[PDB]
RNA sequence: UUGGAUAAGGUGCCUAAAUAUUCGCUCAUGAGAUCCCAUAAAAGGUGUUGGUUCAUAUGAACUAGCCCUGAAAAUGGAUGGCGCUAAAGCGGA
RNA sequence: UUGUUUUCACUUUCUCCCCGCACUAAUGUGGGGAAAACUGGCUUUAUUUCUUCAAUUAUUUUUUUUGCUGAGGA
């Protein structure tokens, strides 16, 4: 009906890390429909944004979106990194993120 | 280039050769001190 | 010597359950690998696990080795010599049309829609999708007067 | 070609000699065919070899010759007796073994991968005398008499191996393993 | 690890087989016997026309292999029960103290008094489609008889081994009810 | 042999082999820095240019990374010097992994030092 | 992963494949409803798994057996003590990772009317060579103290009953619409028409 | 500090990465599972898998892989845990 | 005390015949023989967009989509 969505739905992963050790300047990101390597690598240089909500309002507006860019791939399953303009919070963590089209 | 060929298919066939007659040899031998 | 008239309804009805064998001109599919999707006949057999598949010069893949895990065997088997070489599996593929009847079945139909439904362009996706909302205008109109 | 299918064996054929000395004006020059990763590794196992049977060293020898073999009929299967000897925990024993397949170096990338599997003997234990091709007639082993019947066929048991795209963690219906 | 490996069974002439995903009934004129065979991997094709069953193996191993014959004199010992029932002659054995068998609820539920003169009644009860009866010649004897050689067999042996000797020389208080021997009706 | 003999007791920490002139010309043109300064002040720069070359190793006509190239290619006349002007390469991980660095090259099992032969270009391709 | 709860027939899976499953799911943060408990499969014979379970059950803080591990019997709880083991559960997100998780036996009021999903990489045909042993979990656990097999079981054939009823009616409305939509496929233009039967509708 | 790529070691979950691919072996009513490292032997097995040498497809005798016995301790307990057997075990690639 | 030379033994059949003559895993089959020559192998000519032109290495030249960075101020 309304409100078009044209975006790919994605799931916020925890941080880039190894056991015992986070790197939280990228966030490991799980795309919907993308389950290779091959496959993820489709939407890299694609603007993500995290878009959530607040409890109070900020501009008038309770909502507000961290954006962030799909830098390359993870691993071999079509998960990827992204690099975001400030570290999404781990409150974050399993939460939803859009894999816009553009650029 | 058919001279050539046939030129590599001789030392190759030859190589073949002699590890086959070096499987003979050694089979020989055996089958000499079986008994 | 012969069978009289036994034969040609008991070995019919036999029904084994096993059919699709892993004999030579056994068409066979794909479904792991740098040509996953692509059909192969069964040339002939190396080992238990290993086989040596052909397409002919029709389908793409060329006469390799492979492990018999990632075929999936089909329906259809040509007559194949033991020993054939790709020029004569080509001929006798063009000669029995066994592409083409492969090319009928369910599973050959399906993976043909699939190959153009995952083709389609966004005008004819817009195409399917006013055909079928047409299709669903006429659907109600015959159903309420089915009432 | 399919590298993850291909093994990394292939056949050398190495010819070596001794350096000639005041004592002997030319030594008799050695020649032998070596299954090995690279000819580099084929090299060093030639040497390995020239020094165990020989007296002689690589320090003292000097390499004739070294060029890889490949295989005429790369697909066409045919049967191979490698014979075979190897150290076990215990001791050293030759033993001959059957394989078939298209390559010279795949029946020995399966020679190592069975010793491997059925007496844990790891590369560094096994040395390889006499790989050839046998005949059907005078095959000997029944794993491998039984794939020479007039016409062999059996159905297809495997279960599948889908691609990684298609290996979808929640299935709408439990699959057959039948399939056929 | 041999590619096909196949057995054949004759099917004898009054007896109907119908074998469904290696499930196999067998009927007969002394009654029908089923028997499951779904715990091994086993190809089986009945031929109804001209009778026999081909129990076939892909790539069996001598583990796998060995169980082609046992399920073959499983399917034969179904006919054998079907067309003449399984038969065991037990005898009961005894030096000083007799022993009374009492053979109730049709031919069933047979129930022992006086073994080594215990004045306890023992009994067992026969497995499903089997009779127990006493003998109509000998008279020490006891029939356990039935279309099921498992059913039967295990009958006779609950019989014999309800009445096993305890706290004694095994080798001299011998008395105790024996298979005598096994056959057909 | 001097330097065979030293290189057989450092063999099991280090890999080598023998470059090719396609890497000889890679490593220099792309990881090619030179020891500038005065003697033992020798401040390490990219080449970017032929004037240090020229000002330090012309007197042996070597003006030029062409020349320098040539001399380590071919063990020509001048390679000392060419070599000793050259400073030691600072090579990346490879791109793909190495594959044990415990165990030799030669040994059946994976591994990676001792004489790699022609092998060491594609390891230097993916150290580049 | 992206729906809003995936309700799993847990009948014929492999236990520790399962919760693994299950487990990253959880993590991941979908929520999965695992019903049919009693119906799951554990490799080796039932004789072995019930050692195993007499081993656990042996084990208890000898000075208070309340504080001690709580054993727990229902093959649904078996289960989510598993996938617990599986996950960070003494974190917070870990807890919540294993309270977005619900297990039961048999199928209750809402899960019987939601489709059911499989997950092929934990099923027994396809894990375990047919001729290796394996054991029931319902049975296991009955064998242990549940005593709750039976009953679920007569549960489950009623509920068999009232969904073969819904599929023969399901079955009957599909031939309806079926027959429907082919009458209506005459009724449309013939470039309507062409598009669907070219794309396969 | 920002990117990149690796080492050692790992990729079923805990835990980032393979329920990867390919070939064998193993069923354990106390399986096994990363150097140091967190014990196991002599002696056995008609368990199974390959080899060797004698006997007109048979019988033996050896050999060595995995498995089993030998194998008993005190709070309740530890391949790190869960668990894993078409391995997530063992030996390779 | 090396070469060189020679013998048979090696293939497909949806062929024929015999025996079991329906016995097979089989829409066939086991055992024993005959056959040409489709299949397979070799030689001559023309062609390589009907089809093939691979793999490795040496030596070169490009290309798709993209992440991060912008010191300095002559």
């Amino acid at each position: 009906l309304q409100a078009v969505r044209l975006y790919e739905k994605g799931v916020i992963l925890g941080y880039k890390r190894s056991q015992r050790n986070q790197d939280p300047n990228f966030t490991l990101i799980s795309i919907k429909n993308v389950n290779t390597k091959k496959h993820a690598q489709f939407y890299v240089g694609k603007r993500v944004a995290y878009v959530y909500r607040t409890t109070k309002h900020h501009d008038g507006v309770k909502i507000k979106c961290i954006w962030g860019k799909v830098c390359r791939t993870h691993g071999n399953s079509g998960v990827i990194r992204a690099k975001f303009k400030t570290h999404i919070p781990p409150k974050a963590f399993g939460d939803r993120v859009r894999i816009l089209m553009y650029p | 280039k058919q001279i050539q060929k046939k030129e590599l298919q001789k030392i190759n066939h030859d190589y073949y050769k002699g590890v086959a007659k070096a499987v003979k040899k050694k089979k020989k031998r055996e089958e000499k001190k079986a008994k | 010597v012969e069978l009289t008239e036994e034969e040609k309804l008991y070995i019919s009805k036999k029904n084994l359950l096993f059919k699709r064998f892993v004999e030579p001109g056994r068409l066979c599919l794909i479904e792991y690998g740098p040509y996953a999707g692509k059909l192969c006949f069964i040339v002939d057999i190396v080992t238990i696990t290993r086989v040596i598949v052909d397409g002919a010069f029709i389908t793409g893949v060329p006469r390799m080795v492979i492990p018999l895990k990632r075929l999936k065997l089909l329906k259809e088997r040509i007559k194949i010599n033991k020993n054939c070489k790709s020029g004569f599996l080509r001929k006798t593929v063009n000669s029995t049309k066994v592409l083409e009847e492969f090319n009928n079945s369910k599973l050959g139909k399906k993976m043909i829609i699939k190959k153009k439904r995952d083709e389609a362009t966004d005008f004819e996706r817009f195409q399917v999708y006013f055909a079928k909302r047409e299709l669903k205008k006429k659907m109600t109109t015959i159903k309420n007067k089915k009432n | 070609i399919d590298n993850s299918l291909n093994t990394n064996i292939h056949q050398y054929h190495i010819v070596g000699r001794a350096i000639p000395t005041a004592k002997d004006k030319n030594p008799n020059v050695y020649r032998m065919c070596i299954f090995a990763k690279n000819d580099t590794n084929a090299k060093s196992r030639f040497w390995y070899f020239m020094k165990k049977i020989n007296k002689l060293k690589k320090s003292n020898g000097e390499l004739l010759a070294c060029e890889q073999i490949k295989e005429r009929f790369p697909l066409r299967v045919k049967n191979y007796g490698v014979l075979l000897r190897y150290d076990s925990r215990t001791g050293t024993h030759n033993m001959y073994k059957e394989f078939r397949d298209t390559t010279k170096e795949g029946a020995i990338a399966q020679l190592y991968s069975e010793m491997a599997g059925r007496h844990r003997a790891r590369a560094s234990s096994i040395n390889i005398i006499r790989i050839s091709e046998i005949s059907s007639s005078l095959v000997r082993r029944p794993h491998i008499k039984q794939l020479l019947k007039r016409r062999l066929r059996f159905p297809a048991l495997h279960l599948p191996t889908l691609q990684k795209e298609y290996r979808k963690k929640f299935a709408s219906k439990r699959p057959s393993t039948y399939r056929m | 690890k041999t590619i096909v490996s196949t057995q054949k069974v004759l099917i004898p002439e009054g007896v109907k087989v119908a074998i469904n995903a290696r499930k196999v009934t067998v009927s007969g004129k002394y009654g029908t016997l089923r028997r499951s065979f779904r715990h091994l991997p086993i190809d089986i094709r009945l031929n109804k026309l001209k009778k026999y069953i081909k129990v076939v193996m892909w790539f069996g191993v001598p583990d796998s292999l060995a169980c082609i014959r046992t399920v073959c004199t499983h399917l034969k010992n179904m006919f054998t029960g079907v067309t003449k029932k399984f038969l065991y002659k037990m005898r009961l054995v005894h030096a000083h103290f007799p022993i009374n068998s009492n053979i109730v609820d049709n031919n069933t539920r047979i129930e022992i008094r006086n073994y080594l003169g215990e004045k306890s009644v023992r009994f067992v009860k026969a497995l499903p489609g089997v009779v127990i009866e006493k003998s109509p010649n000998v008279k020490d004897e006891i029939y356990v008889s039935g279309a099921d050689i498992e059913n039967v067999s295990l009958t006779a042996a609950l019989i014999h081994q309800s009445v096993l000797c305890r706290n004694k020389d095994i080798r001299k208080f011998l008395d105790g009810i024996y298979v005598s021997e096994v056959t057909t009706v | 042999k001097a330097t065979k003999e030293m290189l057989k007791i450092v063999e099991p920490y280090v890999t080598y082999g023998y470059p090719t002139l396609s890497t000889v010309r890679k490593l220099l043109y792309k990881r090619g820095y030179v020891r500038v300064g005065k003697v033992r002040r020798y401040a390490r720069k990219k080449i970017q240019d032929n004037a240090d070359i020229s000002k330090h190793l012309g007197k042996y006509n070597v003006h030029g990374i062409e020349d320098m190239v040539y001399q380590l290619y071919t063990c020509g006349p001048v390679f000392k010097k060419v070599n000793n002007f050259l400073w030691a390469f600072k090579l990346k991980p490879p791109r793909k992994g190495f594959k044990a660095k415990r165990h030799a090259f030669n040994e059946p099992r994976p591994g990676d030092w001792g004489n790699r032969e022609a092998h060491i270009n594609e390891l230097i391709n993916r150290m580049i | 992963m992206y729906k809003k709860e995936y309700v799993i027939d847990c009948k014929g899976h492999l236990l520790g494949r399962l919760a693994s499953l299950i487990a990253k799911e959880l993590l991941n943060g979908q929520r999965i409803v695992a019903v049919r408990c009693e119906d799951i499969n554990i490799s080796g014979s039932l004789y072995r798994n019930k050692l195993k379970y007499q081993e656990f059950l042996r084990l208890r803080t000898n000075t208070n057996p309340k504080k001690g591990p709580l054993h727990l019997r229902e093959p649904s709880k078996i289960l989510w003590r598993c996938v617990r083991g599986m996950l960070p559960h003494k974190t917070y997100k870990g807890q919540l990772a294993l309270k977005k998780l619900k297990v039961c036996v048999g199928m209750p009021y809402p899960y019987d009317k939601k489709k059911k999903y499989v997950l092929p990489s934990a099923l027994r045909a396809f894990r375990l060579k047919k001729h290796r042993r394996y054991c029931r979990l319902g049975t296991l656990s009955s064998r242990v103290g549940w005593n709750y097999d039976t009953l679920v079981k007569k549960n489950e054939v009623l509920r068999k009953q009232v969904s073969k009823a819904y599929y023969k009616k399901k079955v009957n409305n599909l031939n309806e619409k079926k027959e429907i939509k082919t009458e209506a496929l005459n009724l449309i233009n013939p470039e309507q028409r062409q598009v669907l039967e070219n794309f396969g509708y």
